């Protein structure tokens, strides 16, 4: 379940270092380069005051794109707490300088059990992306195409009633999740598979 | 990148909210920090990450982003408060401090005793003449003091010296030193030294023989 | 258990040179990042310089490029800055930090960097009180430390005995280029004739201490 991730990441450019948490009990951070040299580059973090640390760097392909990244092991991926990361050229020059609180960059799962049913107005159902935590504190939003009409829900939430549709027309629906709270923050996750629903006569 | 504090000065009393903003130039990072820095002791860190409060770091003591703004908060001032501030930015290799902004305290008005010293003779055998005008224990610091010799308006001819808050009176007290020669001392007789402060003027003078 | 150290400052003439030293106790030196930050006298915060952990990388602050250089022995667990072509604009109290939380947690207590051209010592005159235009509640006399460079003066009455409404007014740059100063003091008017009063002035640099006695204004 990577790859994707990181892919969908990555088109957030390249002056910010991309990072992100899978579990709240991990961290990864890369960025994509050129193929034409490869460079030498130095990952080091702090974790508050504690002495600052050095972190192996890895190189991989794309395709002929090539990917720098560095995992940060469990223990001091601890949240709530002002994590820094520099990246530096052998030459000196810093390529990047971050600060993340670990719990702010989280990326989830796609959602995934959504249904559809309708006379009336249409109640679509839906389960917590899974194998993650926390699932009473998750962020959905929906999209309503037929032509883009997106639903916003909050904290909790695994269904919706559909007021104001049409009728005569194909409509699919999906849902995206991401941590939202005063100590959850990330990116969006994948859009859900989507479902499709034909609506009444009208 | 430029980091621009505001107030560079302000005055409130014992017990108010206070909120101290510092303005980013270029694309900011969230590495903004908040220092304390009392007369003679180095800076104290009090506030990192914009928002995290250092620990041992009063609650009172509060950081907030709204964009390009970034602002220290103090919720309900306490005398060991009263102190110079400043933002500190940390952006890819460069450092930057904010201009500085010191918070003093509101007090009573309080006018001062005003008392005005001839030079003494040691001086004047050395061909110049400090004429010295001290306002001692007075608020607020804004106050306005003229020289005038043989009742002719002074300009440029003086300085001024100012302490800080009196730890107890929380007043201050002000010098205005009239710098003239030898020569142009001995051909006058007045010296008058005028402390104005709001609706008030306060002239102490001497006459040049007067003992 | 962490500590900073400085030394190192002191006078210098323009151009001069100076290696201030930053020693560290209580954390490794190699493992952190360490700042050297200077204050004007009575300025804002300037940062001046840093070096990294493990590659020693030297970052300098445009006004200080070339110059100065920062540097680590980290057998001694000390960090150095070497000041050369020093001006006079250089004049400042140097600290050194340490890099945690995002900015600088642990600072030491700083070094006092003084560039001069010419140390003077300073003049004393008494700021006389007078015994028949006093009352005033109390009275007020003073000594009146003029011309003098570079900073600083240090000004006390009768050599510590007497501190509690003493108010010895920051230095003022007279047109002449040499600093000035005054130190005055409120005292009971009935204790003129009876109490003597001694300011003492001493100026380091030129190693001048002045015991004055101010006397009322008789004549
Ligand atoms: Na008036």
């Amino acid at each position: 379940k990577f790859e994707s991730k990181a892919a969908l990441l990555a088109a957030r450019g390249p002056e910010e270092l991309l990072c992100f948490t899978e579990r709240l009990e991990d961290l990864v951070c890369f960025w994509e380069e050129a193929a034409s040299a490869p460079g030498n580059y130095s990952f080091s973090y702090q974790l508050e005051d504690e002495p600052w640390k050095l972190c192996r760097l890895h190189q991989a392909p794309t395709a002929g794109a090539v990917r720098f990244w560095c995992s940060l092991p469990t223990a001091d991926t601890s949240s709530f707490v002002p994590l820094e990361l520099r990246v530096t050229a052998a030459s000196g020059a810093p390529r990047y300088h971050r600060v993340i609180h670990i719990n702010e960059v989280v990326l989830l799962d796609a959602p995934v059990g959504l249904v559809a049913r309708l006379s009336g107005h249409v109640v679509l159902r839906w389960l917590p992306p899974p194998e993650t935590p926390m699932t009473s504190h998750i962020r959905y939003e929906v999209d309503v195409s037929a032509s883009v009409q997106r639903v916003e829900i909050l904290e909790g939430r695994t269904e919706c009633v559909l007021s104001n549709l049409r009728g005569r027309t194909r409509y699919t629906f999906a849902v995206r999740a991401r941590m939202a709270e005063p100590s959850f923050g990330g990116f969006w996750s994948a859009w859900s598979e989507p479902v499709s629903l034909l609506t009444p006569s009208d | 990148i430029q980091m621009t504090q505001s107030p560079s000065s302000l005055s409130a009393s014992v017990g108010d909210r206070v909120t101290i903003t510092c303005r980013a130039s270029q694309s900011v990072s969230s590495a903004v920090a908040w220092y304390q820095q009392k007369p003679g002791k180095a800076p104290k860190l009090l506030i990192y990450s914009a928002s995290s409060l250092y620990s041992g770091v009063p609650s009172r003591f509060s950081g907030s982003r709204s964009g390009t703004d970034f602002t220290l908060t103090i919720s309900s001032l306490q005398p060991e408060d009263f102190a110079t501030y400043y933002c500190q930015q940390s952006s890819y290799s460069l450092i930057t401090f904010g201009q500085g902004t010191k918070v003093e305290i509101k007090r009573t008005v309080a006018a001062p005793s005003v008392f005005i010293f001839p030079p003494s003779d040691e001086q004047l055998k050395s061909g110049t003449a400090s004429v010295v005008c001290l306002l001692n224990n007075f608020y607020p610091r804004e106050a306005k003091v003229s020289w005038y010799v043989d009742n002719a308006l002074q300009s440029g001819n003086s300085q001024e010296s100012v302490t800080e808050q009196d730890s107890k009176d929380s007043t201050y007290s002000l010098s205005s030193t009239l710098t003239l020669s030898k020569a142009d001392y001995e051909k006058h007789k007045v010296y008058a030294c005028e402390v104005t402060q709001g609706t008030t003027s306060v002239t102490k003078s001497f006459n040049r023989g007067e003992c | 258990e962490v500590q900073l150290v400085e030394s190192g400052g002191g006078l210098v003439q323009p151009g001069g040179s100076l290696r201030l030293s930053c020693a560290a106790s209580g954390f490794n030196l190699r493992s952190y990042y360490m700042h050297w930050v200077r204050q004007a006298p009575g300025k804002g915060l300037e940062w001046v310089a840093s070096i990294s952990p493990y590659y020693s990388y030297t970052y300098y602050a445009d006004s200080v490029k070339g110059r100065f250089t920062i540097s680590a022995d980290t057998s001694k667990n000390t960090a150095y800055l070497q000041m050369n072509s020093l001006r006079a604009e250089d004049t400042a109290v140097y600290y050194c930090a340490r890099h945690g939380y995002g900015a600088m947690d642990y600072w030491g207590q700083g070094t006092l960097v003084t560039v001069f051209n010419q140390i003077q010592g300073p003049s004393v005159f008494p700021l006389a009180p007078s015994s028949k235009s006093t009352s005033g509640g109390t009275a007020a006399l003073g000594c009146l430390v003029k011309d003098y460079f570079p900073g600083p003066v240090t000004v006390s009455w009768n050599s510590g005995a007497l501190t509690s409404g003493v108010h010895t007014f920051p230095a003022v740059l007279q047109s002449s280029g040499l600093y000035s100063l005054s130190s005055v003091v409120t005292v009971p008017s009935s204790s003129l004739g009876t109490q003597t009063y001694i300011c003492n002035v001493n100026h380091k640099p030129s190693n001048t201490k002045v015991d004055k006695k101010v006397e009322p204004k008789s004549c």
